């Protein structure tokens, strides 16, 4: 059973000697080692040490080089000797390692046995050109009413869910992902600096409340070197790469791009890399600049092209979102205010409505999505266009509301309504809603249904119309949740489904 | 034999040179004689042709250039086991209190990885304290992190005595004390306190107080976790008490320049990151055991936004964030409802009226910071009614988070209140439908149950 | 470390040397002066905090069997830049310097036992196909080896030794 | 509740597996080490002094 | 260990005249260029303050004189200039 | 004994230090101000009997000696976030504030309630004090509450009107 | 199951105990092509138990 | 040349100190004759231990009613003033 | 024929070597052939003894550190009039489009004077 396999690994070896460069180490501090020798050193080159551990080669100064140590450093030691590969980074690629979890040299810490992976990629990797580029304007559906409504996301897109601790940044992006269950987008979390019980927690609740099949998840915890934070997104790209370039849409969430940012701040300090604004080094911007414009919708050319003729009339693409924490809210930051300017689109989460309990605690106005409603399918535009006026005069006669009455009817219809409007784009955690479910709510809300309703029975006015919805009419539902379709006959079946729904509790 | 001889002396940081073959590896120890006392070195980098720099864990005066230096080839190495408990121990687990040696039966080097991802545990397992901010805001199970941030003064200390007399005491399992850098009348009240009680019997003692060189106030936080992981690793149930995380990252500021390093954004290390992480991902509960913590967090400046503090929040399952605000109002202990927050805290995990109450509490709270300024600046006159109402309700609640501790008896003169978890939620929820709307706030201020709150309404 | 003050004047030295015909001579006169730098009085003198005037004087008269154009030039400017510390390591750099015109590699073999020398002289003419250089092989008695032998040529080696096998099956297991 | 049993099944196999490669090699390294002679010693470089 | 400004060719004519005094000392060489600083090598007879004229029709203003180099700020165009003008 | 200016000798040893070359840190003070200032006060201590009776090797018996240190600070206008006072404030077993605005008001000594505390305490006061004086701490605190948040009724509840005026007296 | 696994072990260990005796001496030779010594067999039972 | 006294700092002390104005060095400053010290003690010395402390609970008086009520001081306390100018 | 080797590579920062008669004026443009793309660096400040310091055109990754490095007089020449009308070009005035070689019939340096 077993030892047969063992003799037939003493079978797959090699007995001839071969040639490469060989360095001496130096010194070693900190995770970084200096290395004498290797006169055929590169640029980003993998070194293998003693122990089946790499390093990067980094800094090629005219002596020495400088190379970052990929995993526990503390037993290396002056005079070991360190044999240069002649590789850039390479990780596993394929649908073999969707479902599992893996570390940034993909290596799985699953438990659960090693990868079929088809092949490997580098980590390392230019962005599509300008022409073979196309515009985005087919929807991915978060599942939240909130954003779907008003931020909507689109396949190639690169929203940036920015807020302070503690407000559902994670939250939101891992219900991104459950809500992939079923499309045809796979999807990608990146945990970068998490603590392992986290990382494992939600890892649970992947597999709980739905599919973990769909998702690759890339960890680098933080107790490991910041080697491996650093470049875990860019693996986890290298990942989602894959299937764009294959013909198929994706989904990546890199989780604390601050995390990488500080992972990078210390490698380059301790290189003795020149500080700029914040200690932050100088290319700061050109880490998160060119690992972000990765992320892209593509053309039909370019993917026949790539593949070389087996896929012919597909558009592959690439959906990021990006997780920024800001600190006390600061906007200016230098972090933020780069991702900011290179993200097109961003999901703003106020600490104070989270308090409040107006949870998920999206704020209009100052959230956007550069996009607009190309990304939006056509029933979920025309149910919302409304819905973000109503917020902006909420938000001005709200100031009225705390401690005024006996106001114009027009201006008291229309505070209340807003009130209420704000009172329904508010959901419990892992309770994603399709399409259908989404536009009804919305048309209930948009054609007056709720304006006799406005007190506090709202959330149990939902949840009471979507059941007796899912009892009688799910045709509709079927038929709106294939097609998203919108004319005269679905609105007059809308009106239809809410008249009766109302003579019902 | 002896094999090294010193060849710098800056400050605290001491460079000893060696033969090119058999230089000491990282964290190694190494010995000299400061004239009779033996001095403890720590290797921290190997640079250069046979160099090795490294700080010192005793004071550096005395050296000289020259002096011989011998490598242990071994980290710094801890008594670790039963022979432990009651015992008061330095960073290099010497005894400090002169009741002879440890008597151990095993040593563990306090250099050691954490656990694999494979070998965390999963717990819910809730904790009651009689605390009713904590039990209300932020629960926490068996086996979790908790974190007390404050700024200087705000009671981090008496709340930590109050949650070590309500949680350890009926824990029949040992626990770990790790005074970093505490103030050495605090060590000793402390000490006293725990062989009055007669729970000293159960809790190991680790020791590195303000005066001590920077390597002892650096390390002494491994020699408290080697512990609490040799009890983990027999099985038991730990609990684990760290004075200051804070002052493990300043340990490591004083010393980071003198080691070459370049400085970071706010004047720290460069390493500030990878120096918390490797420290508090050991702190974990495995399938073989579970350690439970609670962390004391010094908030330098009272900011939230340094980036000591703002890391360590990334660790915690739950975080008690006290501030200076309410402590100079008077309302003890001064937790902020609205910063402060549990993991724990899940309508399917707690009871749904537990989280109900919660966020009716923290909706009421909110709502009253927003009118604070406008009723300083325009007048309370110009509020509605139900602002007047609610604003009402919102004092009625922020009365009734206070409490008596036993532990802050000496300070204000009275006896000390446990309430029960069904107690607290039975009396905010009171509060909030208003069954006790018609009370003064005074008769909330300072009491225990809300059975508590009608007696002393009735006295008044 | 002294190899990048070291370049300048090994340089110097180097392209000096060639255009005066006295390699041979100006690497005996280096390695003379890297054994005199490890005298323990001659680096008290050196730590001693003279005058590089006054310094060099007393370093150029202790050094007198040496050229006008090679000794009292070359000690001197290295002395008043404080570089003399450096002399092992523009040893070195001047050996490689002239290993790489004459192209020669000094290869070196390392082996449990001694070779048949047709087995080192097979060695000699494979590595200088290998390379473009005339080799220079000196072999190493290695226990360690246990049979087989490891080939190193500068930066670059070739490990034919048993160890090495087996414990690269030791994790293809 | 089958799958996670299957995950131990393999980290069992695996664990077991490394030990008996790790006996076998060792035993290799003494076979190597008594077990040689200088005509198969030279046999092997012959292989080798080719390239 | 920097290099202070001393570099080998410059060397080897102090090997080959231990006295540097053979060039006369109205005359130096530019040994770097960067940004608009300039740092010749000589000029044992400028004095701080001068009008260095650089080839061409360009002035260069002696800043410092430190004890084996000039530094200067180019008047005008800097872009042109090399290394041994 | 008094330490008149621990800010001035922070700032000789600042530099003695940058003469010797020592790499700065924030403001430019070497990183061991810190320990500077800590293990010169951790040496004001109360000490047990045993230890006195074993220094003076028998002479004294019964009796437990003590240092009590009182070391002063300048705040620059009054920011509390600089180095230096960070670094005491966290050594120290409590604060006293003083401040400007109530100097110039004329309370003098113009020591602020609720933002100075004692941590010792209660233990250190005669039993009269302990029983007096902690009525006196809250109602201080609350009072300058009250005092702001009612600035500008006219008309007041008389148990809050109470307490204010009662404040004003302690004041 | 747990348990189950655990006897499976228990008797593959002593089965696979019988394999790893040939695996060293097929290695040993495999490494250097030429065949091991019959008689050097003697100290190879050392690596059984 | 300098000389190596290998003897750390110590300063005159005793109770012949009480009434004196000394500088740092033990040396009087304020003229009226020498010092009678009970002999020297070194300036740099560590700190008492955890077990060899004792708690407070013996009051020190600053006279002051806002201290003494508001934040008492007691005889081993280390209470730090701070503010302005 | 190509007269100098690179010495450094740190980020996107190459320093490059030459002959002390050779040394490139500050904004000359030099071409490294990288993997088997050219790469061009543009000098920044010429460091003493021949180095130059140069930033990379273009990734930085694959530089090894001997590389020979080609010095072209000019700086960065692009093609310029009516030919590039309709077309978009990068920095180095490469198309960037795939409709094919922009056919100028000038090419103009990149860095002069005012008017
Ligand atoms: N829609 C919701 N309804 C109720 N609770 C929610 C909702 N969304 C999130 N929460 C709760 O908010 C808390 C914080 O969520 P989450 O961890 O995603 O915030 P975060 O911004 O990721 O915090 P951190 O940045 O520290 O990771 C969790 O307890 C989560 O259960
Ligand atoms: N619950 C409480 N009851 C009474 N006094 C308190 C309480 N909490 C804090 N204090 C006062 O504030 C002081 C400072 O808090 P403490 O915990 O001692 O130091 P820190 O908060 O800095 O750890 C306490 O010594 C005491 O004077
Ligand atoms: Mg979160
Ligand atoms: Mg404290």
């Amino acid at each position: 059973e077993i030892s047969e396999l063992i003799k037939q690994r003493i079978a797959q070896f090699n007995v001839v000697s071969e040639a490469h460069n060989e360095g001496t180490i130096v010194s070693v501090s900190d995770g970084v080692i200096r290395i004498h020798g290797l006169a055929d050193a590169m640029q980003g080159e993998m070194i293998s040490l003693p122990g089946n551990r790499y390093a990067i080669a980094l800094n090629l100064e005219r002596d020495s080089v400088g190379a970052v140590v990929m995993g526990p450093y503390a037993d290396l030691a002056e005079g070991m000797k360190v044999k240069a590969t002649g590789r850039i980074l390479e990780v596993p690629v394929g649908r073999g390692l969707l479902g599992r979890v893996v570390n940034t040299l993909g290596a799985p810490i699953d438990g659960k046995g090693p990868l079929d992976h088809d092949g490997f990629s580098a980590v390392e990797a230019i962005a599509p050109g300008v022409i073979e580029r196309q515009s985005v304007d087919q929807p991915v559906q978060t599942g939240y009413k909130a954003v779907d409504s008003m931020i909507p996301i689109g396949r190639g897109q690169r929203e940036l869910i920015i807020g302070d601790r503690q407000t559902g940044k994670t939250a939101l992006a891992i219900d991104a992902i459950i809500n992939q269950r079923d499309s045809g987008i796979k999807a990608i979390y990146v945990a970068i600096g998490q603590k392992a019980s986290t990382i494992s927690n939600v890892v649970r609740k992947l597999e709980e409340h739905g599919a973990l099949a769909n998702t690759i998840v890339v960890v680098a915890t933080a107790s490991e070197s910041a080697a491996l934070q650093y470049l875990a997104p860019y693996a986890g790209a290298a990942m989602g790469e894959y299937f764009r370039d294959r013909g198929e849409d994706a989904l990546i969430i890199y989780d604390d791009l601050s995390k990488q940012a500080v992972a990078y701040r210390q490698i380059s300090l301790l290189l003795r890399r020149p500080p700029g604004r914040e200690a932050f080094p100088g290319d700061v911007f050109y880490l998160h600049s060119r690992l972000l414009e990765r992320a892209a919708r593509v053309n039909a050319e370019y993917v026949e092209a790539f593949t070389k003729g087996e896929v012919k009339g597909k558009t592959g693409s690439l959906t990021a979102l990006p997780i920024i924490e800001t600190q006390a809210g600061d906007v200016s930051a230098f972090v933020p205010t780069n991702v900011i300017s290179i993200t097109d689109g961003q999901i703003f989460l106020e600490t104070n409505l989270f308090n409040a309990g107006i949870r998920p605690a999206v704020n209009p106005g100052i959230s956007v999505s550069r996009v607009g409603g190309a990304a939006q399918t056509k029933i979920m535009k025309k149910l919302s266009g409304g819905i973000r006026t109503a917020l902006a005069q909420y938000r001005e006669l709200a100031a009225f509301s705390q401690f005024a009455s006996d106001l114009d009817d027009a201006t008291r219809k229309q505070l209340d309504h807003g009130q209420k409007v704000t009172e329904l784009l508010k959901q419990k955690q892992y309770a994603p809603m399709s399409v259908a479910q989404q536009s009804l709510v919305l048309f209930a809300a948009e054609r007056g249904y709720l304006a006799d309703v406005e007190l506090s029975k709202i959330g149990s006015f939902e949840a009471a119309l979507l059941a007796y919805v899912d009892r009688d009419h799910a045709p509709l539902m079927q038929e709106i949740n294939q097609t998203g379709g919108y004319n005269d006959e679905i609105e007059g079946k809308l009106k239809g489904i809410l008249d009766s729904f109302k003579a019902t509790q | 034999m002896a094999t090294g001889k010193i060849v710098q002396v800056i400050g605290a940081v001491v460079d000893v040179e060696f033969p090119q073959d058999a230089v000491p590896r990282v964290y190694d120890a190494l010995e000299v004689q400061n004239g009779n006392e033996r001095l403890v070195l720590e290797v921290q980098q190997q640079l250069g042709g046979g160099i090795v720099r490294t700080i010192a864990m005793g004071s550096s005066d005395g050296l000289r250039r020259g002096l011989d230096v011998k490598d242990l080839e071994h980290p710094i190495e801890v008594p670790v086991g039963k022979a432990t408990l009651g015992r008061i121990m330095n960073v290099l687990g010497e005894p400090v209190d002169m009741k002879g040696e440890i008597g151990e039966e095993e040593r563990w080097a306090i250099h050691r990885a954490a656990p694999s991802y494979e070998e965390l545990s999963n717990s819910q397992e809730l904790l009651e304290t009689g605390i009713k901010v904590i039990d209300l805001m932020a629960p926490f199970a068996k086996g979790g992190k908790v974190g007390l941030f404050g700024g200087a003064g705000v009671g981090k200390t008496v709340n930590m005595m109050e949650l070590i007399r309500n949680i350890a005491i009926e824990h029949s399992g040992y626990s770990v004390f790790a005074g970093v850098g505490e103030r050495t009348r605090e060590g000793n009240d402390f000490y006293h306190e725990m062989t009055d009680s007669n729970v000293i019997d159960k809790v190991s003692l680790v020791y590195g107080q303000m005066n001590e060189p920077p390597g002892n106030r650096l390390r002494v936080a491994l020699t408290g976790l080697t512990m609490a992981e040799k009890f983990r690793d027999e099985g038991r149930d730990v609990l684990l008490f760290v004075d200051n995380i804070y002052r493990y990252t300043l340990a490591g500021t004083e010393v980071s320049a003198l080691l070459g390093r370049m400085p970071s954004a706010v004047g720290y290390q460069p390493t500030l990151a990878e120096e918390m992480g490797v420290l508090q991902e050991r702190i974990t509960s495995t399938k073989t055991g579970s350690i439970t913590s609670v962390q004391a967090v010094y908030v330098p400046a009272d900011d939230l936004t340094d980036p000591s503090p703002a890391t360590t929040f990334a660790h915690l399952d739950a975080t008690v964030v006290l501030s200076r605000q309410i402590a100079s109002l008077g309302i003890y202990p001064a937790v902020d409802p609205l910063d402060s927050t549990s993991r724990q805290l899940d309508p399917l995990v707690v009871g749904q009226e537990h989280y109900d109450t919660a966020r009716g509490v923290q909706s009421i709270l909110q709502r009253y910071q927003e009118l604070k300024d406008i009723i300083a600046i325009l007048g309370m006159d110009e509020l509605s009614e139900e602002d007047k109402l609610v604003v009402a309700r919102a004092r009625k609640i922020q009365r009734f988070l206070s409490q008596p501790f036993f532990v802050a008896e000496v300070f204000t003169g009275s006896p000390g209140k446990y309430v029960s978890l069904k107690d607290t939620i039975r009396g905010f929820k009171g509060i909030m439908e208003g069954e006790y709307d018609h009370l003064p706030e005074q008769a909330f201020y300072m009491v225990g149950s809300i059975e508590e709150a009608v007696e002393k309404a009735k006295k008044l | 470390e002294f190899i990048t003050v070291a370049r300048p004047y090994a340089k110097a030295a180097f392209d000096f040397a060639v255009e005066h015909q006295s390699v041979e001579r100006w690497q005996d006169m280096l390695a003379f002066a890297a054994e005199v730098t490890k005298n323990e009085q001659m680096a008290e003198l050196l730590s001693g905090a003279l005058a590089p005037e006054t310094l060099a004087e007393s370093f150029i008269a202790v050094a007198g069997e040496q050229l006008d154009e090679n000794g009292q030039n070359l000690i001197r400017v290295m002395a008043e830049n404080g570089r003399l510390n450096a002399l092992p390591d523009v040893l070195e750099q001047f050996i490689h310097l002239r290993a790489v015109s004459e192209a020669t590699a000094e290869v070196d073999v390392i082996s449990a036992a001694a070779l048949s020398e047709q087995q080192l002289a097979k060695i000699s003419a494979a590595m200088e196909k290998r390379l473009s250089r005339k080799v220079k092989l000196n072999a190493k008695i290695d226990k360690s080896v246990m049979a087989g032998v490891i080939i190193r040529a500068g930066d670059m080696v070739i490990d034919g030794s048993v160890r090495g096998r087996l414990e690269r099956l030791a994790d293809v297991l | 509740a089958q799958a996670e049993i299957e995950a131990e099944r393999k980290r069992a196999r695996e664990e077991l597996r490394k030990q008996v490669a790790i006996l076998a090699v060792a035993g290799a390294e003494k076979i190597i080490e008594r077990s040689v002679d200088e005509a198969a010693n030279s046999d092997i470089v012959d292989k080798l002094v080719a390239e | 260990q920097l290099n202070s400004t001393e570099i080998s060719e410059l060397i080897k004519q102090r090997i080959a005249q231990f006295n540097v005094v053979s060039e006369a000392h109205n005359e130096g060489t530019i040994v770097s260029v960067s940004d608009g600083v300039i740092r010749i090598h000589g000029l044992a007879d400028a004095m701080q303050g001068e009008m260095i004229s650089l080839p061409g029709n360009r002035y260069a203003i002696a800043l410092n004189l430190e004890r084996d180099s000039v530094g200067a700020v180019v008047m005008g165009p800097y872009a042109d200039l090399a290394e041994g003008m």
